[PDB]
């Protein structure tokens, strides 16, 4: 609980090695809309939705 | 491109004017400045005997006789605009009259900052060294090899030369961080460097403007501002305050007597007044003598008449009566001599349809704005005086009369509205109106308005073609500017409107949020109110487009179409990064320029309903005016009293930069263009397209052939080497392209007056000048040139203007 | 010592400088490479000059033009057994792609031609008439705050220095809109609101420095500040600035640029350094860092801390995107309670552009977008 994985970037405190890992994917980009099952990464958030509704059949 | 370009009309424009004994130390010469032009007037009894008129190869700054050291006459000092000097010598040999070159010279520097006071040259009574301040924190001095000196006063407003000194003395005004003062400063040429001056006064009024030296008996300077005339001659000091100058700033001067009693002094407005000397000398006295045309240059002629210099207006020959007049004027107005500048805008018509096409232009400013008629058959003119400012113009044929943009100046009274300065043609309307709209009643806002002070109100005139009388005038709303005037028939409507492209200004506003196009109709003597029409920003321009409007809204362009209700339907827009100022058009195809030489070419796509970007190139510098040569060649004029065509890239093996517009034209003219327009004055050469100037300057630029251009340059090549040139000034250095740092040959532009002048040497000169050159007469057999071959050609290019 | 114009000149390309140059900004940057040292180490004897690029796709590394930097500090050493190497680096004349050498190593070599500097005189020399060449100066300004915050003492000024401006087509308001000294002073107006600091000193008179300056003080984009460079004329460069200030004004999310986070009233300068300034990490990574009093639409990640706190006195919590995650910035939160904005906010401007509201008004929805 006493945070000591510092993220480089922007200096956020994480518990725990992996949680940091995925704070500093964040700060990259690459249109941020990642879908977690397939990593399709998407430039709008509605164009998100109606490709994670193909996802779940 | 291949282009030529030929003055029509010589200036008419006054920008300096001395008196001296030129022609003959016993003869009395007058010396009018007209821009490019030099003229040489003998005072007559009756009046003043034209002499001689010539052109420079420079644009004329500084202009000041003097007398040299054992030497028969008045000499005379000359400084283009460029740079360049020339001494001339007025000679006579038998009936032949020659202007000598006694000595020439360039003193430009490579690095130098202008100063903001602008170029001024003096020169020391003894005729020893001549006084020149080009740049800030330098002096250049001539005794034509000059040397520079260190200037700690980085900031002056005037400097003379001081009378009855040990050595040559200068007495300047500067504004330093703590005010603004006087100062002096002595001339040793043994040492080339600065003796001190004689005395100095630390502080004097924070608006002084001009220095006069008194000649030897009194000595010392005049000093004038706003509110204070002091005199100053070491421990001599005297100050006056005369209340008849707080309206209008004093501006140009002139000595009467060579004794130094009586000076004369010209306000901005017109008024023109006299120094009087109450002799050591006791006081001073101010009397105003009368109204005239806003003076540029003054000078005392002799019998009581004095010659009124004038940019704005006509020169004036005035007498000066020893009692005043009725209206409480001592002068009154003996000759008037033409002037065309200012010229804002300008028109070509047919009016007795005989194919010819007369000139009519928007000239002058304020109570010497009026309209000019020119009429070739060489020019004639016709003045009618409108006493308010015009603007802008255009013809309608159906209605026999012209649309002009008016604007009077009136100031705040204490009665709550204004009052005009003077009677003028918006108050001597046959019939009048003002326009009343809610819409941009609309506009509640705080608005504190001084009482007391000046305002421009817009108008719109309507004047018949034959009498020039004022028909009907139409006041434009408070804060409404008016911009763009244009007069068409629109779609299936067989009327012809005139329509009206306006803005609202605000004070502390900088960006205008509002604007109008108004669309008119004269109809038995009556301007009819058509429609309304509001946008958020101002109406620059507006051009005819095929049955439909184009319109300039700050930097939107916005094409409308003629609804069947009789009003504008939005159709299609474009939107540009620059500020859409100037609009011109041919066919179907859309230039659009900024002030600062934006470029943007558009063409409509009618089968889309909209506008797809061609070409673009920026490059930044100021620019006044432009105009299309064809669908490839577009003419414009940039600052430096320069003009440019740019191509509209043929063949460029570069498909992104098939859109890239090169740099085929350049050329210095000499004058600011302010208007184009396509037309010709008569009933090998391709296109046509006159101009106008400030200065009043007309001239003509039609396109050429690849053959034409390379057959006139090596003509003018060959005339540089025998033409006698005005202080040995070359015209590839003339014509250069000269910014206020740059400088590049010209290119594309036949200079026309030089080809044109060909016809004057005399004929052993032409047969000098053809030889050796290849000749083609076109299509057929490349030979040597004949001397008559390039003649008779340079006659049919002659009947061009 | 600066490179005549047009000059075809050779320079080094340093890597991982990413970001884009505008004259005389200064720029601190943390080296750790023996290639970037084995550049400087030999660069300092004696240049000092390399090419700051701008990139506008760097992941597909698109560049067309740059600034050229001449590093004017580089002293440093190996305190707490950590060898640490920092260099103050400032830019000087902008420049254009031409060819380039990526040498052995990195060692990007910039074949380049130089851009020159546009200077252009007033709009009045031309038809400014010779008689009153006099009359141009004016009795000096004020410097004052009472007839600068009145306008009738400017409309005098508009009124005199354009009087001859009615030989034209175009009427004095409008060179208004194109007179440097009426520019700055439009500027002179916006920063007030911003900034405490006294412009009179510390902003240059010249234009062209006062172009760049106001340059390196607007959070704008990595492409608006590149375009921004293309404009030679500082006059161009100024409209541009301006109407940027008057529309782009509240600011978005750079990544999905759906999330207004803050506007251009909430920014204020802390120090006298200015609202944005260049602030590095202990890891070499550069942040252009602005101050704004108030933002939404952000979520806090971790607990504040003060270690290696930009400003004395306050904990940051990192801040990123509600919508997207992306990171935004940092909230600064006050220690004690002595303290001046006690939460004063902060965003890095990498991430921001402070966008053209599309007005939601169903009488004013959208409108024009030149961007002059
Ligand atoms: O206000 C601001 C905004 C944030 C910005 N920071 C701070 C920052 C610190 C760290 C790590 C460096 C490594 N240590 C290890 C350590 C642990 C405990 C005690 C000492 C050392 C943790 C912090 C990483 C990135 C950033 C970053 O981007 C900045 O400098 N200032
Ligand atoms: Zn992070
Ligand atoms: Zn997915
Ligand atoms: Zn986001």
């Amino acid at each position: 609980s006493e945070r000591p994985f510092h993220c480089n970037q922007c200096g956020a405190s994480f518990t725990q090695k992996g949680n940091l890992l995925r704070h500093i994917k964040l700060h990259s980009g690459e249109k941020p809309f990642k879908c977690p099952f397939c990593s399709y990464a998407c430039r709008r958030r509605d164009a998100l939705t109606g490709h994670l509704r193909t996802h779940s059949v | 491109s291949y282009n030529y370009v030929v003055t029509a009309q010589k200036p008419t424009a006054v920008n300096g004017c001395v008196t001296g004994h030129f022609t003959s130390a016993e003869d009395l010469n007058l010396l009018i400045a007209k821009n490019t032009r030099l003229e040489i007037y003998v005072v007559t009894a009756e009046g003043l005997r034209p002499v001689k008129e010539v052109g420079m190869y420079g644009k004329i700054a500084v202009m000041e006789l003097f007398r040299p050291k054992g030497e028969s006459k008045d000499l005379l000092f000359i400084l283009t605009a460029k740079y360049n000097a020339c001494i001339l010598e007025y000679k006579q040999s038998g009936e032949s009259i020659d202007i000598i070159t006694r000595a020439h010279g360039n003193v430009q520097d490579r690095i130098g900052r202008p100063s903001e006071t602008g170029i001024i040259g003096i020169i020391d009574p003894e005729c020893r060294m001549i006084g020149l301040r080009l740049y800030d924190g330098l002096f250049k001095v001539i005794p034509l090899k000059a040397f520079n000196i260190r200037l700690e006063e980085l900031h002056v407003i005037d400097v003379k030369f001081l009378y009855g000194c040990q050595a040559p003395t200068i007495c300047f005004v500067y504004q330093d961080p703590q005010g603004r003062h006087v100062k002096t400063y002595e001339v040793s040429l043994r040492e080339k460097e600065f003796n001190k001056g004689p005395w100095k006064q630390e502080n004097v009024e924070a608006e002084a403007s001009m220095v006069i030296a008194v000649p030897e008996p009194f000595g010392g300077a005049i000093i004038i501002g706003q509110e204070s005339i002091t005199y100053h001659n070491g421990d001599k000091y005297l100050a006056i305050a005369p209340p008849i100058i707080k309206q209008s700033t004093i501006v140009c001067h002139n000595r009467v007597d060579p004794n130094g009693s009586r000076y004369l002094l010209g306000d901005m407005e017109g008024r023109l007044f006299m120094l009087l000397l109450e002799k050591t000398l006791k006081d001073l006295r101010v009397e105003l003598l009368g109204e005239t045309s806003i003076a540029e240059c003054l000078t005392y002629l002799d019998n009581g008449v004095v010659f009124v210099g004038s940019r704005l207006g006509d020169s004036q020959l005035v007498k000066l009566n020893v009692d005043s007049n009725e209206q409480g004027s001592y002068v009154v107005a003996m000759e008037t001599f033409t002037n065309l500048g200012p010229i804002v805008d300008m028109c070509v018509v047919d009016l007795e349809r005989q194919g010819q096409g007369q000139l009519v232009t928007c000239s002058g400013a304020f109570k010497e704005g009026s309209l000019r008629i020119i009429r070739n058959g060489k020019l004639h003119i016709r003045t009618v005086p409108l006493y308010e400012s015009p603007r802008k113009i255009c013809y309608q044929e159906v209605s026999q009369c012209f649309g002009v943009l008016s604007s009077r100046i009136e100031v705040q009274d204490t009665s709550g509205g204004t009052t005009a300065l003077r009677p003028s043609a918006s108050t001597q309307a046959l019939s009048s109106s003002v326009s009343s709209s809610k819409l941009f009643s609309s506009s509640t806002a705080p608005h504190e308005t001084s009482f007391g002070e000046e305002v421009e109100v817009h108008n719109l005139l309507i004047i018949d073609q034959h009498t020039f009388e004022v028909l009907h005038a139409h006041q434009f709303l408070q804060n409404e500017y008016a911009l763009s005037l244009v007069s068409c028939k629109l779609g299936k409507d067989p009327n012809t409107y005139f329509i009206v492209g306006t803005a609202m200004v605000y004070p502390e506003e900088a960006e205008p949020k509002q604007g109008r196009i108004v669309v008119f109709q004269y109809s038995d003597g009556k301007l009819q109110t058509v429609a309304e029409k509001e946008v958020k920003g101002a109406v620059y321009s507006m051009v005819e487009f095929n049955g439909k409007l184009l319109a300039s809204i700050n930097s939107t362009v916005r094409l409308y179409e003629w609804t069947t209700e009789k009003e504008l339907r939005t159709e299609c827009n474009h939107y540009n990064n620059i500020m859409a100022l100037y609009l011109k058009t041919k066919g179907d195809f859309i230039l659009v320029g900024d002030l600062m030489r934006s470029v943007l070419l558009l063409a409509y796509k009618p089968m889309e309903g909209n506008f797809e970007e061609i070409a673009r190139d920026f490059n930044p510098n100021w620019m006044s005016a432009v105009e299309i040569l064809d669908d490839d060649n577009f003419l414009g004029a940039e600052n430096a009293f320069n003009l440019f065509v740019c191509q509209k890239d043929s063949a460029a093996t570069t498909d992104e930069e098939r859109q890239h517009l090169q740099e085929v034209g350049l050329f210095h003219l000499g004058e600011f263009v302010n208007v184009f327009c396509h037309g010709s004055l008569v009933m090998p050469t391709q296109g046509s397209v006159l101009f106008g100037t400030v200065n009043g300057m007309i001239g003509l630029v039609t396109s050429l052939s690849e053959s034409w251009y390379n057959l006139l340059l090596d003509m003018q090549n060959r005339l540089n080497k025998v033409i006698k040139s005005v202080g040995k000034i070359e015209h590839s250095f003339w014509r250069s392209f000269h910014t206020e740092r740059k400088t590049e040959p010209a290119t594309g532009f036949i200079d026309g007056d030089l080809i044109e002048s060909f016809l004057d040497i005399s004929r052993p000169k032409m047969q000098e000048v053809v030889a050796n050159l290849q000749y083609d007469d076109g299509s057929g057999m490349k030979r040597e040139a004949t001397a008559d071959d390039l003649i008779k050609v340079v006659e049919e290019l002659t009947r061009i203007h | 010592t600066l490179h005549d114009d047009d000059s075809c000149q050779v320079i080094p390309v340093l890597p991982q400088v990413m970001m884009i140059l505008i004259p005389g900004q200064t720029l601190p940057l943390q080296l750790f490479h023996p290639q970037e040292v084995s550049m400087v180490r030999n660069l300092i004897q004696k240049d000092r000059t390399f090419a700051v690029l701008a990139y506008s796709n760097v992941q597909e590394r698109e560049a067309q033009f740059g600034t050229t930097a001449e590093i004017y500090a580089y002293r440093e050493e190996q305190d707490f057994g950590i060898e640490i190497v920092k260099v103050k680096a400032i830019g000087r004349q902008r420049f254009k792609v031409l060819e380039l050498r990526t040498q052995s190593d990195g060692i990007q070599q910039a074949k380049v031609q130089i851009l020159p500097e546009c200077v252009l005189p007033s709009t009045m020399s031309a038809v400014q008439l010779e008689s009153l060449n006099k009359c141009q100066i004016f009795p000096s300004k004020p410097v004052s705050r009472e007839d600068q915050c009145s306008y009738k003492w400017w409309q005098k000024y508009q009124k005199r220095k354009f009087h001859c401006a009615n030989l034209t087509s175009w009427p004095r308001w409008l060179y208004s809109l194109y007179d440097a000294e009426t520019l700055m002073d439009r500027i002179k107006k916006q920063l007030r609101e911003w900034d405490e600091n006294l412009k009179d000193d510390s902003l240059p008179s010249n234009p062209i420095d006062f172009s760049y300056r106001v340059a390196a003080c607007l959070p704008i984009d990595d492409v608006l500040r590149i375009q921004l460079l293309k404009i030679g004329s500082a006059i161009q460069r100024l409209r541009c600035e301006l109407d940027i200030m008057n529309k782009c004004t509240s600011l978005c999310c750079k990544q999905c640029q759906e999330t207004e986070i803050t506007t251009k009233n909430e920014i204020f300068s802390l120090s006298l350094c200015g609202p944005m300034a260049a602030y590095v990490n202990p890891h070499g990574y550069v942040h252009e860092t602005l101050t704004v009093y108030k933002a939404c639409n952000l979520n806090l990640i971790g607990r504040p801390s003060t270690e290696h706190s930009w400003f004395p006195g306050y904990a940051w919590t990192v801040a990123q995107c509600k919508i997207c995650a992306s990171h935004i910035g940092w909230k600064f939160t006050a220690t004690k309670k002595d303290m001046s904005p006690q939460k004063f906010w902060g965003l890095t401007r990498s991430a921001l552009l402070p966008t053209i509201p599309d007005t939601e008004d169903e009488i004013s929805p959208d409108k024009v977008i030149l961007c002059l």
